[PDB]
RNA sequence: GGGUGUUACAGCCCCGCCCCGGCAGCAGCAGCUCGCCGAAUCCCGGGGCCGAGGGAGCGAGACCCGUGCGCCGCGCUCUC
RNA sequence: CCGUCGGGCCCGGGGGGCCACGCGUCCAGCGCACGGGGUCGGCGGCGAUGUCGGCUACCCACCCGACCCGUCUU
RNA sequence: CCCAUACCCGGCCGUCGCUGGCAGUCGGCAGAGCGAGAAAGAGAGGGACGCUACGCCGCGACGAGUAGGAGGGC
């Protein structure tokens, strides 16, 4: 059997390890929103410059 | 210790080893972890029946340290990607050979 | 109308230096004389361009004395712009210092 | 559950679940 | 029974849904939707009537056949591919035809066409480029863009009509088709000065010139 | 240029109270003022080399003889 | 008494995510695919007297390598 | 940043090991299986290839060599 990445190959890793994907599925979602509460200061930000 | 070049593994050290390099010895042959009936077919009689199990058991050494250790083949690392500082010389000294504590990690992720 | 390859110069084959590898070349594209500007010409078609005694077919044309050996830029080599490329046949040692093109098509732009 | 030989009746539930 | 619902839960990044199988399990509802549980052929003849077994034993047999091989799962026929396409390459832009006999001309980009090919025209007024498929990988991209959100570039034309068919004769349909699209982007092209002019020349490489230098 | 000296028409340093004085921000796109990292990590892209192996079966099943996208693994839709 | 993004499937009481879904009683089909090692259900050219192919084997050139074998001997 | 015949991944050859697998080609006297983490029973009241078994097949690991030894030489 060809040896496939598990780290690279996601649905390898999930044949070895199935919580890997909610793993995956948070530090996603989570990223996004991290990265949206990022830019929602930025943007109050400038509301505080002019201000 | 002129020899080898050890330290203490990271957890995410302990992750990319197992899944990359990871082959298990069964019936003294090296095989492959592909899949956990692998494992389970070897450390069922552990608990341990699958990658994570033996990941757990490996990194928080457990009761059964040896028997999981002794499973899995001798990793086959690479030439270290980067070079080394010095073969032949101790860490402390600017060389690679001894007990480099933590700074194993920065020497697994350019072997893996 | 005009010339629609770059200029590149075969300086030798990758060696050490009591052994060489013929089965790659070191060009020395004019222009480019760092690692960081490289990056263009990676994965790049180069040839070189010969002519020789007997007529050979051409591809769209009657056959001509002009043969070509067909090449990528495979990656960057050393640390001042030179650059590896593999051909379809090792080059023959008489094209030291000769020209060859490395074309633009298999471009990424 | 898990187990092949005393987990039987236990997986039986589940024979169900989907029903 | 039913027209089918788009799938629910969105695609978050390639293989992994934005929804887990419980959030799943109650976005479809599924906890109030338990579900519990010609070879013979007989014809007429002037006798009696007879049973025809279509599709009949093969009277041939060669003296070695080869096996079966294994089952892989990744590999589609090209029809069937995703077809990229550089992010600076959008319609309207100007490209560089590279290998094709019309070497270095500059050309108008119009759409990409399903079998992954760019259907490019510069104005054969111009340039002598009729309708013509193209490579995207042979070209180079300038940043030059016109608008043609405007034209109707005719749908009956497609990577079919551009088929090397089997001496070449160009069709009446090539020629009428061509003046169509060529006299809704010859009004857009001319709003831009000096652009015409910028399609008639061809592009060249001259001394101390360096690709990876210039941009374009 | 030289001397004097304590803010003067420049500043620098230390101490106490000022909610750690308050406020953004944060090992900083002032892309380089100084770290170690990732179960506290993920996404996307580009170049190079390779493609070894070749009968894995599925489903009507003894109320039927078909079919060569089949194992594991991920989750789509339908029988609301 | 104070502290802990503490431990107790985060003890118990008055907006976002869960590999959680039956009752009572006692104490199954259709597809898609990061999935057991590549395929195309994708194409283009040149080919009857000079072109095509011919690793090898004939000669020659160039780059790198390369001191003459047998033997006794550290 | 450069490169060893070292190390990693892949191909092929051979050797060694598993003292591995295959007699099951069990077909209208038919029923198409033993990849399965868990001492033991799918128990009764018209259909490619193959198996010179000294054959065929699958996994792993490994390969310097004088004196010398042994084996195999379609």
């Amino acid at each position: 059997v060809l040896k496939k990445n598990p780290l690279k190959n996601l649905r390898i890793m999930l044949k070895l390890n199935p919580y890997a994907k909610t793993m995956r599925r948070n530090t996603i979602l989570r990223q996004a929103r991290n990265h949206k509460l990022r830019v929602e200061r930025a943007a109050a930000a400038l509301a505080a410059k002019s201000d | 210790e002129p020899y080898i070049a050890w330290g203490y593994p990271n957890l995410k050290s302990v992750n990319e080893l197992i899944y990359k390099r990871g082959y298990g010895k069964i019936n003294k042959k090296r095989i492959a972890l592909t899949d956990n009936t692998l494992i389970a077919r070897s450390l069922g009689k552990y608990n341990i029946i699958c990658m994570e199990d033996l990941i757990h058991e490996i990194y928080t050494v457990g009761k059964h340290f040896k028997e999981a250790n002794n499973f899995l083949w001798p990793f086959k690392l690479s030439s270290p990607r980067g070079g080394m500082k010095k073969k032949t010389t101790h860490f402390v000294e600017g060389g690679d050979a001894g007990n480099r504590e933590d700074q194993i990690n920065r020497l697994i992720r350019r072997m893996n | 109308s005009g010339r629609l390859w770059c200029k590149a110069i075969f300086a030798g084959y990758k060696r050490g230096l009591r052994n060489q590898r013929e089965h790659t070349a070191l060009l020395k594209i004019e222009g480019v004389y760092a690692r960081d500007e490289t990056e263009f010409y990676l994965g790049k078609r180069c040839a070189y361009v010969y002519k020789a005694k007997n007529n050979t077919v051409t591809p769209g044309g009657k056959p001509n004395k002009t043969r070509v050996i067909w090449g990528k830029v495979t990656r960057a080599h050393g640390n001042s712009g030179m650059v590896r490329a593999k051909f379809r046949s090792n080059l023959p040692a008489k094209a030291i210092g000769h020209r060859i093109r490395v074309m633009l098509y298999p471009s990424r732009i | 559950i898990a187990h092949p030989k005393l987990g039987r009746r236990a997986r039986a539930r589940i024979a169900r679940g989907l029903r | 029974k039913g027209k089918p619902h788009c799938s629910r839960n969105p695609v978050l990044v390639r293989g992994i849904g934005r929804y887990s199988r419980s959030a799943m399990y109650s976005r479809k509802a599924l906890y109030k939707r338990k579900y519990a549980a010609l070879a013979t052929v007989t014809k007429p003849v002037g006798g009696g009537t007879r049973v025809v077994k279509l599709r009949k034993m093969p009277r041939y047999y060669p003296t070695e056949d080869v096996p079966r091989k294994l089952l892989s799962h990744g590999k589609k026929p090209f029809s069937q591919h995703v077809r990229k396409l550089r992010a600076s390459i959008t319609p309207g832009t100007i490209l560089i035809i590279l290998t094709g006999r019309h070497r270095g001309k500059r050309v108008v980009f119009l759409k990409q066409l399903s079998s992954g090919l760019l259907l490019v025209t510069g104005p054969l007024s111009l340039n002598r480029v009729p309708l013509r498929r193209t490579h995207q990988k042979f070209v180079i991209a300038t940043s030059t863009k016109i608008d043609i959100s405007g034209v109707k570039i005719p749908k009956h034309l497609t990577d079919a009509y551009f088929k090397k068919k089997k001496k070449y004769e160009i069709t009446e349909q090539r020629k009428v088709d061509q003046k169509a699209v060529d006299s809704q982007i010859l009004p857009k092209i001319k709003a831009v000065p000096q652009l015409q002019g910028y399609l008639r020349s061809v592009f060249a490489l001259t001394n101390g010139v360096y690709p990876h230098k210039l941009v374009f």
